[PDB]
């Protein structure tokens, strides 16, 4: 490539990064912060274990 | 943008009028500040007693 | 940086200015200079810039 | 997976699932069924030289 500071747009370098994920092929271990609460019992609730 | 001040001091003995002599005025100070000055005032040292 | 309709002005004097650091840097996208060729700018002396 | 590189400004459109150019086919070809994301930005102030 040729990269001079004075070069016009499109002739200037761009940094590119791509992220690729999987769709349930293994026990998931990469996800954001989930604030775990306490554990209730003997009640009709929905859980996210 | 230059404020030029020239000054001179002289001991005198004449009573009232300006002396009828000749004396040059040496330069005193140059200031590199530009203003739109159009009027001026005077300071007096009154006896607060 | 101030807006274009209220462009900011600074008066620089009584200093030793090196233009090579400004000349060689590649951060500046656009350079255009009128009064004197840039290579000669380090050779002159001015006042009230 | 994270894949990083640097390209020219005009060629950013070539990176598109379901496209064939020069970078797209000869340098880096992403499968069209892409389960991910793409990020890009300018680095002229970092990757340019007089
Ligand atoms: C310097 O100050 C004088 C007075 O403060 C300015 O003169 C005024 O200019 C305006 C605009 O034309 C007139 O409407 C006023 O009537 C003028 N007043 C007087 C007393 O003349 C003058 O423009 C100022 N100069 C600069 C460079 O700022």
């Amino acid at each position: 490539y040729g990269f001079q500071p004075t070069n016009g747009v499109g002739y200037q370098p761009y940094r590119v990064v791509v992220l690729s994920f999987e769709l349930l092929h293994a026990p998931a271990t990469v996800c954001g912060p989930k604030k775990s609460t306490n554990l209730v019992k003997n009640k009709c609730v929905n859980f996210n274990f | 943008g230059y404020f030029k001040i020239y000054s001179k001091h002289t001991p005198i003995n004449l009573v009232r009028d300006l002396p009828q002599g000749f004396s040059a005025l040496e330069p005193l100070v140059d200031l590199p500040i530009g203003i739109n000055i159009t009027r001026f005032q005077t300071l007096l040292a009154l006896h607060r007693s | 940086f101030a807006s274009v309709y209220a462009w900011n002005r600074k008066r620089i004097s009584n200093c030793v200015a090196d233009y090579s650091v400004l000349y060689n840097s590649a951060s500046f996208s656009t350079f255009k200079c009128y009064g004197v060729s840039p290579t000669k700018l380090n050779d002159l002396c001015f006042t009230n810039v | 997976y994270a894949d990083s590189f640097v390209i020219r400004g005009d060629e950013v459109r070539q990176i598109a699932p379901g496209q064939t150019g020069k970078i797209a086919d000869y340098n880096y070809k992403l499968p069209d069924d892409f389960t991910g994301c793409v990020i890009a930005w300018n680095s002229n102030n970092l990757d340019s030289k007089v």
